[PDB]
């Protein structure tokens, strides 16, 4: 042979398909916590391919991140091509929902809605118009530009974090900072871990090799799951209790810690409250004013053994910082001013257990116990193995073996998720699984902590995208509680009789008193409604309540979308987003320490515009439609804001230094720590990581785990109490019962017989990618929802049948996949498919409501106040339970 | 057939395949994009237990015995699957009212089982089984082609169908014991998984194996001995070849699934079973399986005392390029 073999001249097919005369830099911009680098291949001026660049440069010692993508990322381009694409600016000419439209121009629909929006302020109220886009790490400078246009002209935005329930409430009630997590490389750093309510297999694609590496390298994994899941396959333990029954092992393993004396007593007196002491005559802490004159309500007592005397613990509410500083929007309080080593336990002893006598003003002397001893002697009685066995269906001796086994490897970590925090009591069972790692002391070591994994929600230069978003100052915006906003305008009933939980006495009173927002103010309804980036109506919760009730009282709904989803379908005016790989956007995760981008391509196709120029050019059309209607400045009340819509333009773009997509980028990392010295093209080159971030310092070669600021550091909790806190003595907690941790049984309002799960598939990333027609046909050509064998069979369910689902909010039919790792009594259907995929009838939030736990309202707690996704009420929906039944509308034969 | 001066090896952990698709979308995305490969998958992801794609391919039949070459059944065209296909257009912008439901009514699909599998709960038990071609060192479709149509590179040992020399005989298809050959109704050829040759003649792995984000895909020459393929399958030996009774000796091999829970008794605790049967780890694999999870149990339990274990250092792979060719393009 010469020196090609006898085939090279027709193998160039191949070599063909195979090759690209351009390579650019693209992220896929979806909620989806992945922000993996991928590199974009077109020839001819069309997108053909796309790839992973695996180019995150590894860490010493451990895997490194590449390739990281999934399936969805890699098929990302489908939505440049595809049938669902938006082309032109679409009017609504029939019924909303119908999908009959007429084809505008931008002019024609620019001018609409600066006509309706600037009539919206004149005769109502800016809070009338409201902006709806999630998750800022996902695309900062897209979400910046319509919040930035809603900051400018008094709209209000509003909260996701929550109203998802992504948001680790339980986390805030405990530790005070808005949530934090290590990035999944440190995953490899341990030894003992609990997947707990998590499903990495499909819900954490491009981080899930860490876990099977890790237990290749020595480490155990356990999955605490009532399905046997994808992720199960590859744990070493399976525990499987009853849904939503968690709370109760949780308690279980940390009486049997508690009771062999398994914990880490001096990380317990230094990091946390259970060491401060409580009164036996109001149940509360005792204070320093209820002992001294002048004495501060926010300053505590705990008994020093080492001297035989109360001494008042440093560092709490009470306490300032000398010199203070700004404060930190992920923090009650910015507790980072106090100086190194300010709560070092130092030669204190803190007494854990013991009864003491303390005398106040008034003259009385009252018997006074530390949290530990409390919270022991109910453990002891209430949360014995056996008594968790006979709640959970897990046996006592394997709940013991678990405790004994989490609290002896070290380093030992949970990893919880939708499973364990979607519930109406997840906020007390991350409290559980807080105090399991408090007592074994593996919160801020490499390997060990509590650590949560929900959607993309950390924008760690959270500074510079502030600086983006609202230019004049967080607290000169309008912020709504989105899951409160939806449950009142929605009016949804949520089943719950007031005399066992009167929702709407604790809902109401905190509004009226300033604990939380309700807009618009008095009572006017909403009557505009901005949507973009998020498929809300999709995915909100109580969705039969809000398209009965909530939908019809907007009179102008806008959806700008690269795409036709649901939310689009049902509105009035849908505007063409670009494609993610036709514009410019950051694009971030707290799964890993690096910035991602994407760039464009190809320009925006179609008449799409990018959602910086979208919100840009209707800044100008604004501009006009206030000057026709002479209502160019008004006066704004609430912040004392003379605004003025004829110059909304230059505030949109700083005069027009922001007015490219670029300039905006450069501006969130030029005014932030996390990033500065970054510039657009060394991240167009390589991925670069962060230079600091929230809770901890980061470290070169070293994975990131947060709370080393406290617990190494020794600077306060941002809790009332300055320490991990358990006994949150307030009102609103002693009602619910949980003052301290403890289980909570799942609500059963619904009187019907299966407990509703919907749990994440990685066959999308939430509503996107669910009407893609590759990942249709790697499943069964739509929705799903499984059963156990064991009840499908009694109700004459086979296989791919349909079956109908319903509750008293609503109903869904749906073709059923029968699986035996289903748990008998449960019903899981995969969440949010876009209402007009295979369904006969509704979708998965047809039979859920919109639910509201008191504890998640307060905002008179130290720590515990409103601020927009810090604290408020969270989005569950784990709790519903449905009946369900074959329907034999069409019953086909399978061959 | 000539023997090639290298053959192509890859090696997928069953013990890191977390069954997420990626591998069967890169493949699909770059190779089959064409007239008529709607419904083919060279690279597929299956269920095991289940029934596979496409539908009861190990009882399809091909391959070898005695020597001899069967022509097993060629596959009706619900085996594979026929593509669902939806109307969007109508529903989302044209105002047709209903569903857009898939057409046809689906009774089948590549990955119609997933995650069924088999046993009761608490014993139900599945893995996933990442299929492709197998390149094998005496490839049935080859032999069975009576146009010499397809042929086996003398530079990797990659089989690759001559889409001139293809005259639609469907012998390959007949003959393979895989199921991995596709005929093309709207060209009347064969086509099959290429073994990413234009990606290896430059130096970069296979799209299944360069974009698996398992991190479970292993590539390389097995005349290599630094290559982790080679000390998977030849130094430690606990790579084994799908389906051996073909007799056609593959070179795409696998480690059996070590991790997973016990079989869990009638009162809640743990025995020394495995969920995932040793019987169908042996139906897939053979004889060789039982003496493979021991030398992987063993040197995990190494691990766990904080000893070390070279082994576990190849399945983990810190580094990709200790795994493979070049992924970086
Ligand atoms: N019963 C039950 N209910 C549940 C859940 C559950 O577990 N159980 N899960 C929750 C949770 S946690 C979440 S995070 C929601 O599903 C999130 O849905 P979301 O609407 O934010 O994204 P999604 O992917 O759905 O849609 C994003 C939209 O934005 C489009 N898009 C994506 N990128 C862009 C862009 O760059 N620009 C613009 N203008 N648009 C873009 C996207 O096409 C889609 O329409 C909520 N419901
Ligand atoms: N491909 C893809 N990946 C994703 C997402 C996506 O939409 N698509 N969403 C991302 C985001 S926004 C989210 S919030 C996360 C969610 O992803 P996950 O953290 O995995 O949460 P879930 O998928 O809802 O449930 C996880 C498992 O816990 C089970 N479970 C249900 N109830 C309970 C319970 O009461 N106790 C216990 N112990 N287990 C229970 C569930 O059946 C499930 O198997 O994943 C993220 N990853
Ligand atoms: S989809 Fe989410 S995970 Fe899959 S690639 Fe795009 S970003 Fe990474
Ligand atoms: S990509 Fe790697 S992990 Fe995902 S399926 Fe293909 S092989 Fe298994
Ligand atoms: S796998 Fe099937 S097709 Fe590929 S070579 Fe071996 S026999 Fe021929
Ligand atoms: S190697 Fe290249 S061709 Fe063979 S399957 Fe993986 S991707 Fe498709
Ligand atoms: S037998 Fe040969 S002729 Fe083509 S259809 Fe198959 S490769
Ligand atoms: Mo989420």
């Amino acid at each position: 042979i010469s020196g090609a073999f006898e085939y090279s001249g027709w193998e160039n097919f191949h070599r063909t398909q195979w090759s690209w005369d351009k390579k650019t830099r693209g992220a896929h911009l979806v909620n989806c916590t992945g922000a993996c680098p991928h590199f974009v291949y077109s020839k001819d001026g069309v997108v053909m391919r796309e790839e992973q660049s695996k180019d995150i440069a590894p860490m010493p010692n451990i895997p490194e991140y590449n390739p990281r993508g999934c399936n969805k990322g890699e098929c990302g381009h489908d939505y440049m091509y595809g049938p669902h694409r938006i082309k032109y600016p679409l009017i609504r000419v029939g019924e909303r929902g119908e999908g009959k439209w007429r084809r505008a121009t931008w002019e024609e629909a620019l001018d609409m809605i600066a006509d309706k929006c600037v009539d919206t302020i004149k005769n109502h109220a800016p809070d009338c118009i409201s902006v709806y886009s999630p998750v800022p790490a996902v695309s900062p400078v897209s979400f910046s530009a319509g919040h930035r246009f809603a900051h400018y002209i008094g709209a209000h935005a509003h909260t996701f974090y929550d109203w998802y329930g992504d948001h680790p409430t339980g986390q805030t009630q405990t530790c005070g900072v808005q949530g934090d997590t290590c990035e999944t490389a440190d995953w490899f750093n341990s030894k003992y871990i609990i997947l707990w309510g998590s499903n990495p297999t499909q819900t954490r694609i491009p981080d899930a090799h860490f876990l099977s590496e890790a237990q290749l390298n020595g480490a155990k994994i356990v999955s605490i799951s009532p399905d046997y899941n994808s992720s199960t396959i590859k744990v070493d333990k399976w525990i499987h209790p009853q849904p939503g029954t968690d709370g109760a092992l949780a308690m279980a393993m940390a009486h049997v810690i508690i009771k062999e004396k398994l914990y880490d007593a001096h990380s317990l007196k230094e990091q946390t409250d259970l060491s401060y002491l409580v009164r036996s005559d109001t149940k509360r802490f005792l204070r320093e004013a209820d002992v001294v004159a002048g004495g501060s309500k926010d300053k505590f007592y705990f008994w020093n053994a080492k001297t035989g005397k109360p001494v008042i613990p440093k560092g709490s509410w009470g306490d300032q910082p000398e010199k203070k500083g700004s404060p930190v929007g992920f923090l009650g309080r910015n507790t980072f001013a106090f100086p190194k080593g300010y709560i070092d336990l130092g030669d204190l002893d803190p007494a854990l257990e013991g009864k003491f006598n303390m005398q106040l003003l008034d003259g009385k002397t009252v018997e006074v116990r530390p949290v530990f001893e409390i919270l022991k002697s109910r453990l002891m009685a209430d949360n014995t193995p056996e008594k968790a066995a006979k709640i959970t269906g897990v046996t006592a001796k394997a709940i013991t073996e678990l405790a004994r086994e989490f609290a002896t490897a070290k380093p030992s970590m949970i990893i919880c998720g939708g499973g364990t925090q979607h519930w109406y009591y997840s906020d007390v069972l991350l409290r559980a699984m807080h105090l399991l790692t408090a007592l074994t002391g593996t919160e801020g070591t490499n390997g060990g902590g509590m650590n949560h994994y929900i959607g993309q929600e950390k924008p760690a230069f959270v500074a510079g995208l502030v600086a983006l978003a609202f230019p004049e100052g967080v607290n000169k915006q309008r912020f709504c509680q989105t899951t409160i906003w939806t449950y009142i305008h929605a009016e949804v009933n949520d089943e719950i009789i007031s005399s066992d939980i009167d929702t709407e006495k604790y809902l109401r009173d905190s509004i009226t008193t300033g604990q939380m927002p309700n807009m618009p103010e008095q009572g006017r309804d909403p009557k505009v409604f901005f949507v973009y980036r998020g498929n809300w109506l999709n995915q909100a919760k109580g969705q039969k309540y809000v398209l009965e009730n909530l939908w019809p009282k907007l009179e102008l709904i806008v959806d700008i979308n690269i795409r036709m989803d649901s939310t689009a379908l049902y509105s009035d005016v849908v505007l063409p987003s670009a494609h993610w790989y036709e514009k410019l956007d950051l694009n971030v995760t707290s799964e890993h320490s690096y910035i991602n981008m994407t760039e464009p391509a190809i320009k925006p196709m179609w008449e799409s515009k990018t959602d910086w120029q979208i919100f840009l050019a209707l800044a100008k059309r604004v501009e006009m439609a206030a000057k026709r209607k002479k209502y160019e400045k008004f006066n704004d009340e609430k912040f004392k804001w003379v605004r003025d819509l004829s110059n909304l333009w230059n505030q949109m773009t700083m005069d027009g230094k922001l007015a490219e997509d670029e300039a905006a980028a450069q501006y969130i990392l030029d005014n932030a720590p996390q990033s500065k010295g970054i510039t657009i093209q060394m991240l167009r080159e390589k991925p670069q990581r962060f230079k600091s971030n929230w809770t901890s310092p980061l470290k070169e070669g070293v994975p990131y785990t947060p709370f080393q600021y406290f617990v190494v550091d020794k600077k306060p909790w941002p809790t009332l109490t300055g320490r991990q806190q358990f006994y949150l003595d307030h009102d609103t907690f002693f009602d619910m019962g949980v003052e301290l941790p403890t289980y909570k049984a799942p609500i059963d309002a619904d009187k019907y017989p299966f407990r509703f799960n919907s749990p994440h598939s990685r066959h999308s990333v939430h509503s996107t990618f669910k009407d893609n027609v590759l990942m249709l046909r790697l499943q069964r050509g739509g929705p799903s929802i499984e059963m156990s064998p064991l009840d499908a069979k009694p109700l004459g369910i086979k296989d791919n049948d349909w079956v109908e689902a319903w509750n008293n909010h609503g109903k869904v039919i749906c073709r059923v996949k029968i699986r035996n790792g289903e748990q008998r009594g449960r019903v899981s259907m995969w969440h949010c498919p876009e209402l007009y995929m295979d369904l006969l009838t509704g979708g998965s939030q047809s039979v859920c409501p919109v639910r509201i736990n008191p504890t998640n309202l307060v905002g008179n707690y130290g720590h515990l106040f409103f601020r927009p996704n810090y604290y408020g009420p969270a989005g569950s929906q784990r709790d519903v339970r449905v009946n369900v039944k074959r329907y034999i509308g069409a019953t086909p034969i399978s061959f | 057939m000539k023997a090639p001066r290298r053959q192509l090896t890859y090696v997928t952990d069953l013990n890191k395949c977390i069954g997420c698709q990626t591998c069967t979308v890169a493949c699909k995305k770059l190779w089959t994009t064409g007239p008529g490969q709607d419904f083919m998958y060279w690279r597929n992801v299956e269920t095991a237990p289940g029934l596979g794609y496409p539908r009861n391919w190990q009882t399809k039949g091909g391959g070898y015995k005695n020597g001899e070459l069967q022509k097993g059944k060629i596959p009706p065209m619900i085996d594979y699957g026929i593509p669902f296909e939806f109307d969007y257009a109508g529903r989302l912008f044209e105002g047709k009212p209903g569903r857009v439901r898939p057409s046809p009514t689906p009774r089948s699909a590549p990955n119609w089982d997933e995650d069924q599998g088999a046993g009761e709960y608490p014993n139900n038990s599945f893995f996933y089984l990442p299929r492709m071609c197998n390149h094998c060192t005496k490839p049935a479709c080859l032999e069975a082609c009576p146009n010499e149509a397809i042929y086996k590179r003398e530079q990797d040992g990659i089989v690759v169908i001559h889409q001139d020399k293809c005259k639609g005989a469907q012998a390959c298809v007949q003959s393979c014991p895989y199921a991995k050959p596709y005929f093309n109704p709207l060209t009347n050829k064969a086509n099959k998984c290429i073994g990413c040759f234009p990606r290896i003649e430059q130096g970069v792995a296979p799209a299944c194996v360069a974009q698996c984000v398992g991190r479970a895909m292993h590539v390389g020459f097995v005349d290599d001995v630094n290559s982790s393929v080679y000390k998977l399958i030849k130094q430690y030996k606990v790579a084994l070849p799908l389906h051996p009774e073909f007799g056609t000796e593959p070179n795409v091999f696998y480690v059996p699934p070590v991790l997973g829970p016990r079989i869990e008794m009638a009162n809640g605790e743990p025995s020394t079973d495995p969920k995932i049967p040793l019987a169908q780890l042996e139906g897939l694999f053979g004889k060789q399986v039982r003496d493979v999870l021991a030398i992987l149990q063993s040197e995990r339990e190494k691990k766990m005392k904080g000893l070390a274990s070279d082994l576990m250092d190849v399945l983990i792979g810190r580094r990709s390029t200790d795994m493979m060719i070049s992924p970086l393009t």
